[PDB]
Order: structure tokens, then C-alpha cells, then sequence
RNA sequence: ACUCGUGAGAGACUGCCGGGGUCAACUCGGAGGAAGGUGGGGAUGACGUCAAGUCAUCAUGCCCCUUAUGUCCAGGGCUUCACACAUGCUACAAUGGCCGGUACAAAGGGCUGCGAUGCCGUGAGGUGGAGCGAAUCCUUUCAAAGCCGGUCUCAGUUCGGAUCGGGGUCUGCAACUCGACCCCGUGAAGUCGGAGUCGCUAGUAAUCGCAGAUCAGCAACGCUGCGGUGAAUACGUUCCCG
């Protein structure tokens, strides 16, 4: 996967570790990945005690997933923004075994907003 | 380009260095800063000193750069690649 | 904006009425017309020797108060941000917001 | 020989108001009027953006509407004259006498 | 005489109805050098047909405004009103047609933040 | 239409044939809003099918619509949680609107260097029941067909 | 018709056939058979041989064409491109001469794009 | 007299009729009418959210600079390019290209500005200045798509116009970096575009032209408006988003 960093400021190395860390979640997305873009900024006010932000944007076959986090430094936002991303992505998944345990399933037993309604004859029943 | 009719343009300051430059038949380099005069046959064989931004590049003017401006001889930006 | 940028651009306006009401208005009439004898009478060179600020192509339409060079409008010589706020408070006559 | 009366003002009452007082004296004067014949209004819009920063698809617009009278009399004896430029009318509008 | 007006889009049509002919005077042109579309004279004699009156009126029209689509739509509606003014009894049969309303179709006004006035901007959410 | 049906459009009929179907079709190949482009293109079709047979153009346009028009139409349904090709009855309103589709569209990628000869050649096929229009309601009822299982839902 | 060497198209009309030569475009095509005074509009398969003659050296007398052409826009580029101006090194390597923007567009100058 | 311009007013209120309705809200249909059920479109944005944006419109607490982080000037840069993303324009053509003739708009702008007739250029344009603070004059009398006629004959072409060479015009003190336009020549990719994705329910989408602000000039294909021609479809909320 290819990813490309928009930092600001002063921020050395940062920019080569959130490329490696988030280049490695492409396996974990289930499907291909268009786009994949992160930002990395800082806040001026020494009064923040998280000054660094990260975010992330990733375009999983038109399925768009984002996440934003805060640390103390580069390299604990881009960890936690990873972390993040992976949860999303799990989430997302929506293959077979991500929706296996939603589709309804008996006949009578469990209903569910898309199970199948019962066959009802014209006269009741008696 | 500039239209025929006002002629073309060179600043007063190296005008008169070239006129004083060429009355004695001797060519010395000439330091300028005016990068939008235009040559005339009376620069032939001058050596300008042209402004870049830093520093200011030789320029011995011939036949064939006549009607040329001074700045196109003094390349601004530097590039080498990436 | 700044003090000295908003007094230069005066300064300019009045080296503009010194100079370019006849100097740097005459030598243009003695330009135009080829018949006219340019090249020997060097009204090019004349109105180079004279000052750049002498020129109107120099001068910027600012805020008329508040300095902003941008955005300006030459009915009320004023910024967009200002006319906004004065036509709110019903300061410049005969102007009100829009509907058609 | 008769004079053109042109009014222009902002507000439609304020000029209604000074075109029948000023059709209103003449008449006192003893002189022929045509009545306050009725001009396209001018329309100057202009559109601004509300925010000092960014925020272009947010706009603002305005206009500043200037309506017009023509008043015209004959028979221009000295007393309607005299009554012409003895005549106090509201700031906002003004008179072209021609 | 008689003389009504019809209107549709910006396009205004002054119309006078003589009992002449079948003669179409349109600012000093014919119904064919003028209008040079079958659509448009049928729409323009749909009135006369309804009403049965075709060849009995010579008619006088003044065009202003509006293309050649308004035009017509606009001295239809003028030729209706001109035939509900020289014979009353007949409000039924145009009425019924829709010739006696003006139709308040006009050009929406263009939107700020929008390229017209419905289209939006291309939104890229990636 | 979550609030219900929307109200229909009453396009007229055309002055030189007086039948409402060969305005559907001017509506069906109009471009861009240039309606007396799309009109004089219906026409010098119509008028060329005329010569060709020798006959009335609306009664074998009407022959060719019937040639093409479809009966039993597939669309995906999902019940249940799970999505199938199920055949569906098709309105008559809707079935007119896709023959004549169909018959504007394949006219378009026809051969005969000319809008107006390339529909002229389409409905003529259509009518002796040849055109590529006639072909694509052979599929699509095959399709209907074949689907036949998934009726009962 | 071989026309200054230059094999005429099989039918075409008489200004649009000429514009096949390197050194004429419509305009030139135009007022060339205008002033020599052939027909325009007649197919280049109705030439005669003393047409294609005064067309050769009506066209060898006051026009230049071809090779001669072709040789002197390349003497003129390599002339540019020696005297070490800036449209000398933006021919050089390749990069569009006229002050177009070089950020995103100026791939006809560039040639295909490339992947690195 | 008829439009039109701009003042005042009337006119839609479930006002009436019939049916459902708790005889209640409300709802369906009909009459009248230009318009029927908040007629169409605007302006108007509750408590708050997201420490959302703006110390670069402005103001401002605190901190910092003060022979400088203030201030003046010339030159350069903001236009750099192996690439990536986004918004648009032009195309890939015959529902078209080119040539000739010919018909219909609205809105808006103009004083050291609009600038006509005329004359000179092929054309940007040049000379010249009529009349206009403008329902008067100029923007041409205003358009283009449209209609008619001729030609092209399915080709990387009479498509497409990029790039490049030469020659000019205008503005500006000055078009090298880095303006626009005009003429001649040059004639690239491009054959309708993968995964995926966007806008739009009617005078709407699509398409065509016109104007304004900024502005000496323009990077305007951008933005804000104006009118011309004008569709298809909506079975229905299972799925996607809020």
C-alpha cells in the first residue's frame, strides 16, 4: 500500500514511522485500497498536554474509513492511530464471516428486522 | 513584445556606461542590475556582469543575442533534480 | 492593515495629482500619434526619469478607514467586511438586503 | 419655454411627498403641469460574502434602488419661478432643474 | 375593437382580432416566415380548433421578449383571451383545454454555493 | 415516492401523425433539449420506412413495438437477507417505455452512416421481427424464464 | 499528383489536398489557388500536367516548404538552444518553453507519464 | 387605445359543495378562478455540539523584538516539478465540422468612463470623436443554440486542439523569469474511459449565449446573476447513507 503524508511544522521521522505503521494495514483490509492519506499536526499551545494530532483516511473499495487521535508525541499518535484504524477495519469488514452471525436463521426461532414473514392462509386458522 | 512604435527599452544607467564604455574602444565588464533592457548592436562586444538574485553572471553579448533581453542570460531558479 | 502601508498608498494619491495630472499625461500625447517625433525628442526617456510613484498603475483601492486592500468596492470605498456591518446598522442610505 | 423638474430619491414616500407638494405649489402659482410621470426605478446589486475568512458559498446580497419623477410645467411666469427656489423639501431627495 | 395580451416567460404578446381572413400578421411577417415549426403553429391555432372558428379572424400581433417557444405560448394564450372577449359563451370549451391560464413557469432564480440553479458542486468525499 | 405516485406528464399529440406514440419517441431520441433536430430525425425515419413498404410508418411502428415490447421482466429482490433474479410482470406503460428505449439505443449503434436511415433500417427489423431490439426481448424473457423458481416470491 | 514530392491524396478538394504539404495550412492553400487561379473545389484526381506545374513553381517561387522548412525550424531550435538562453535549456530537457505550468500539466512535453 | 414602466388596491381564506372522518383535528374529490389547499422561489438558522475556523478584516489579555522580528529601496519568489489528490474547461464527432443567408431575450454597466458614424488594416487594433451621468447615447440596431442552402462521407479525418517556430497589437515606467489578444505555419494525446463515485423530480437536469464585481492590463475555463431551447423517470421503502 502507498500512503502519502501531509505533515506541518516540525515533526522528524514522523512522517517515515506512519508511513511504515499504516502501510501495514493494507492485509488487513478486506478489500483493495484506493486511497490512503494522514496528517500530522501539532498544537502550539505548550498548555496541551496531547499536543500531537493524527489523522487517517482510507478508501477501502469506495468505503471510506477515518480516525483521529491525540499524544504526546509522534510516534504514540501514530500507534494509537494504527490501533484505531485496526478497529475500524474490523468493523468494517463485511465479507461472509463479518455477517454470518446477522442473517436470519431457523424458521420460527429469533426475529429479526429482515427475516422472512410468515405465509399467513386467508381464513384464520381455527 | 513591446510594441515597435516606443522602440525598444534600455535603462538610462548602463546606456550611458556602454556610451562611455565604447567612446575609448576599450571593453571592460560592466556590473548591472537591470535585467529588462533589451541588447542593442551597440553592446557587441561588452561583457555585461547581469544580476541573478545572488550574484551577477558574466555575459559577453554577440550578433546573434541582439534584441534579447540581459535577463534571459541569467538564469534565476536552480534545479538539479530530485 | 498597517499605519505605514495605509499612509504610503496617500502619498502616493498625492504624487499622483503633483505629477501625472500634466507630466506624465503630456508625454503620452506625444506618444500616440507616429506623426509626432518620438524618437529624437525622447519623451520615453523624460517620463522614465520621472518617479514610478508619479504613475497611477502604482496605487491601490484600500478601505477607505480600515486598510484592508482586498475586497474592496469603489461605490462606498469600502471593504467587504466593512459595508456588511454598516449596511447593517443602517449607515449607508438607501441600501438594504436582497430578495427576488 | 418650459423647464424639466427630475426628481431622484431612495424612498418612494419621500418622493411622492415632494412631487405632489411641488405640483401642489406650482398650481397655487397659477401654472400648467403634466403630473409626476412615472421613471424606471435603477437597481445596483451587489453580493458580498458574510464571513471575514473563507466561507465563500455563504453570500449576502444588496441593492440600492433610486426612484425617478418627471415633473414639467409651462408657462414659466417669474412668481412659479420665485416659488421654485424658495422651496424646502427632505435631504434624501433631491431636484435637477432644467 | 378588441386587444388582449398574453405572457409567458418573459415573452409578451399583444394580439388584435379583426374578422377577416385567415390572414397571420406577425409584426409585418406571415405565420410561416415567422415561426418556421409545425409544433409551434399547431399550438397556435389549438385555440381555433377547439373553438371551431379557424379562417374567420384576421389577426394583428405585436411579439416582444422571450424566444420563439414563449412566443407562441404566449400569443396562444393571447388569441384565447381575444375569443373569450368576442364570444363568451364558449369559456367552457377553452377553459376546459387549459387556454385561458397563464402559466407561471419561469426561470428559477441561480443559487449562491450552486452551479445553476439546482445543480451542486461535485463533493468528493475521499 | 416514500409519500406515494407522483403525478404523470400529458405530452401531446404530434400534429403530422396525430398519435401520442411517435411523440414518446421524439421524447425517447431528443438530445440536449434540440427538439426540432430530434423531430426532423423521427420524420425522415417514419417517411423513409413509408417508402421502403409503402405503407403507413405509424402501423408498422406500432407492429415493430409489439415486435419488441416485453412481457416478464427480471429485477433482484432481497427477502429474508438474501437477493435473487425473481421474473416480474411488466406494466404496460413500462413495457412501452423499454421497447421504445431499446429501438432509439440499438438504432444508435447501428451501421448506416445516419441517425435517420440506422432507425428507419431498426424499425423495419423490428417489424419483420429481425432487429437487435427484437433480439434483446428474446434474452431478456429467456432470462425471465430460466428464473422461473424464484416466481413464488 | 506528385507535388514537390509530396504524393497528393487520391480525391480531396483542391486547398484541403495542398494543406498535406508541410509548409501550407488552409490560409496559404487559399490564397495560393486564388492567386494562381485554379479551381478549389475540384478533386485532385482532374489535375493536369501543367497544372501541377505552375503549382510547382508558383510554390518554389514564393513559398517555402518541405525540407527547407524542416531544416530551418531545427537550425533556428539548435540556435536557440546553443546561445544558452532559457528557452535553450527548457528545450534541453524536455520542458514546455512558453511559461506553462509545469506542477501538474506539460505531459505532451514530458511524453507518457512514468511511475517512479 | 394595447404593452411597459411604478404607486395604491383587489385577489386563496378549505371561502363553497359532496364523501370520509369522535361531528374533532385532518383528509379525498368537484365547482369557481390567473392561481387550491404552507401556489413557485427567496430572506429568516431555536438551546447547543464539534476547545470547528479566523490573534493575517478588526479589537484584545499575557509573552516576546525594539540599533531589530520595526522601517525604506532594487532585484528575485509566491508561477519552481520524478509524482499524488481535488474542482473545472475542451474533445474523442455526422443529433457533427466548415461556408453563406436569416429570426427571436432578459438583466446589467458607463465621466477624466461608455464611447458611435467615418477612414486605415486581414486581425487583434490604429486615427478620430457624434451622443450620453444616461427608459434618450454607447454597450452595436444587441445574442448563440435555432431555421434555410451548399460542402464534407465515417478517416485519428475538413474531428480534436495541445505543443512548438516566425511575425504583430494593447495596457503598463517595464510583458525575460511572468499578461491577454491577433496572423501564418506546426497538428500531440484522445476511438466514450477499471474498481469505484457525483448532481438532479419540471421550466428541473442537459445544452446555448449575455452581463457584473475585482480590475491600467489580464492567468476568468473561476464566482455572482440573466435570459433562449428544453427532457426521462419515480413500481415502492428490503437494502446503502443521514
Amino acid at each position: 500500500m502507498d500512503v502519502d503524508v501531509s505533515t506541518d511544522g516540525e515533526l522528524p521521522g514522523a512522517a517515515e514511522y506512519a508511513r511504515e505503521k499504516i502501510g501495514r494495514l493494507s492485509r488487513r483490509a478486506h478489500r483493495p485500497v484506493l486511497h490512503a492519506r494522514v496528517r500530522l499536526t501539532r498544537h502550539g499551545d505548550p498548555a496541551v498536554e496531547r499536543p500531537v494530532i493524527a489523522q487517517a483516511n482510507l478508501d477501502v473499495n469506495g468505503r471510506q474509513v477515518r480516525a483521529q487521535v491525540e499524544g504526546v508525541n509522534a510516534r504514540e499518535a501514530v500507534d494509537r492511530l494504527e490501533a484505531r484504524l485496526r478497529s475500524r477495519l474490523e468493523r468494517i469488514a463485511e465479507h461472509w464471516e463479518a455477517r454470518r452471525g446477522g442473517v436470519p436463521a431457523e424458521a420460527g426461532r429469533e426475529w429479526r428486522h429482515e427475516s422472512e414473514p410468515a405465509r399467513r392462509p386467508g381464513y384464520f386458522p381455527r | 513584445p513591446r510594441s515597435l512604435k516606443k522602440g525598444p527599452f534600455v535603462d538610462d544607467h548602463l546606456l550611458k556606461k556602454v556610451d562611455v564604455q565604447n567612446e575609448k574602444n576599450t571593453k571592460q565588464v560592466i556590473k548591472t542590475w537591470s535585467r529588462r533592457s533589451t541588447i542593442i548592436p551597440d553592446f557587441i562586444g561588452h561583457t555585461f556582469a547581469v544580476h541573478d538574485g545572488r550574484k551577477h553572471v558574466p555575459v559577453f553579448v554577440t550578433e546573434a543575442m541582439v534584441g534579447h533581453k540581459l535577463g534571459e542570460f541569467a538564469p534565476t531558479r536552480t534545479f538539479k533534480g530530485h | 492593515a498597517k499605519k505605514s502601508k495605509i499612509v504610503k498608498n496617500e502619498q502616493r494619491r498625492e504624487l499622483v495629482q503633483r505629477y501625472a495630472e500634466r507630466r506624465a499625461e503630456l508625454k503620452r500625447t506625444i506618444r500616440d500619434p507616429a506623426s509626432s517625433p518620438e524618437r529624437r525628442a525622447a519623451a520615453v526617456s523624460a517620463l522614465q526619469r520621472l518617479p514610478r510613484d508619479s504613475s497611477p498603475v502604482r496605487l491601490r483601492n484600500r478601505d477607505v478607514v480600515d486598510g484592508r486592500p482586498r475586497g474592496h468596492l469603489r461605490k462606498f470605498g469600502l471593504s467587504r467586511v466593512r459595508v456588511r456591518e454598516m449596511a447593517h446598522r443602517g449607515e449607508l442610505p438607501g441600501v438594504r438586503k436582497a430578495s427576488w | 419655454q418650459k423647464i424639466r423638474i427630475r426628481l431622484k430619491a431612495y424612498d418612494h414616500e419621500a418622493i411622492d411627498a415632494s412631487a405632489r407638494k411641488i405640483v401642489e405649489t406650482v398650481t397655487r402659482t397659477g401654472a400648467s403641469v403634466v403630473g409626476p410621470v412615472p421613471l424606471p426605478t435603477e437597481k445596483n446589486v451587489y453580493c458580498v460574502i458574510r464571513s471575514p475568512h473563507k466561507y465563500k458559498d455563504s453570500r449576502e446580497h444588496f441593492e440600492m434602488r433610486t426612484h425617478k419623477r418627471l415633473i414639467d410645467i409651462l408657462d414659466p411666469t417669474p412668481k412659479t419661478v420665485d416659488a421654485l427656489m424658495r422651496i424646502d423639501l427632505p435631504a434624501s431627495v433631491d431636484v435637477n432643474i432644467q | 375593437p378588441i386587444q388582449t395580451v398574453g405572457r409567458r416567460k418573459e415573452a409578451v404578446v399583444r394580439v388584435r382580432l379583426v374578422p377577416g381572413t385567415g390572414q397571420f400578421n406577425l409584426d409585418g411577417r406571415t405565420l410561416e416566415n415567422y415561426f418556421p415549426n409545425k409544433v409551434h403553429q399547431q399550438l397556435i391555432k389549438a385555440p381555433l380548433v377547439t373553438v371551431d372558428r379557424v379562417d374567420q379572424f384576421d389577426i394583428y400581433a405585436h411579439l416582444d421578449g422571450g424566444g420563439p417557444s414563449g412566443q407562441a405560448g404566449a400569443l396562444r394564450l393571447a388569441i384565447a383571451r381575444a375569443l373569450i372577449l368576442v364570444q363568451p359563451e364558449d369559456r367552457p370549451a377553452l377553459k376546459k383545454a387549459g387556454f385561458l391560464t397563464r402559466d407561471p413557469r419561469a426561470i428559477e432564480r441561480k443559487k449562491y454555493g450552486l452551479k445553476k440553479a439546482r445543480k451542486a458542486p461535485q463533493y468528493s468525499k475521499r | 415516492p416514500r409519500k406515494g405516485p407522483a403525478p404523470k406528464r400529458p405530452l401531446v399529440n404530434d400534429p403530422v401523425y396525430g398519435s401520442q406514440l411517435v411523440t414518446q419517441l421524439v421524447n425517447k431520441v431528443l438530445l440536449e433539449g434540440k427538439k426540432s433536430l430530434a423531430e426532423r430525425i423521427v420524420y425522415g425515419a417514419l417517411e423513409q420506412a413509408r417508402e421502403k413498404t409503402g405503407t403507413d410508418p405509424v402501423v408498422t411502428l406500432k407492429r415493430a413495438l409489439d415486435n419488441v415490447k416485453p412481457a416478464l421482466e427480471v429485477r433482484s429482490r432481497r427477502v429474508g437477507g438474501a437477493t435473487y433474479q425473481v421474473p416480474v410482470e411488466v406494466r404496460p406503460d413500462r413495457s412501452t417505455t423499454l421497447a421504445l428505449r431499446w429501438l432509439v439505443n440499438f438504432s444508435r449503434q447501428r451501421r448506416e452512416k445516419t441517425m435517420v436511415e440506422r432507425l428507419a433500417n431498426e424499425i423495419l427489423d423490428a417489424s419483420n421481427g429481425l432487429g437487435a431490439s427484437v433480439k434483446r426481448r428474446e434474452d431478456t424473457h429467456k432470462m425471465a424464464e430460466a428464473n422461473r423458481a424464484f416466481a413464488h416470491y | 499528383a506528385r507535388l514537390v514530392g509530396v504524393d497528393l491524396p487520391r480525391d480531396k478538394r483542391m486547398e484541403i489536398a495542398l494543406t498535406y504539404i508541410y509548409g501550407i495550412g488552409r490560409t496559404r492553400s487559399n490564397e495560393i489557388l486564388a492567386a494562381t487561379g485554379i479551381d478549389k473545389n475540384m478533386r485532385t484526381k482532374d489535375l493536369t500536367d501543367d497544372q501541377v506545374t505552375v503549382l510547382r513553381d508558383y510554390i518554389e517561387g514564393n513559398l517555402k516548404v518541405e525540407g527547407d522548412l524542416r531544416r530551418e525550424v531545427q537550425a533556428d531550435i539548435r540556435r536557440k538552444i546553443e546561445i544558452g538562453c532559457y528557452q535553450g535549456l527548457r528545450h534541453r530537457r524536455g520542458l514546455p518553453v512558453r511559461g506553462q505550468r509545469t506542477k501538474t500539466n506539460a505531459r505532451t512535453r514530458k511524453g507518457p507519464k512514468r511511475t517512479i
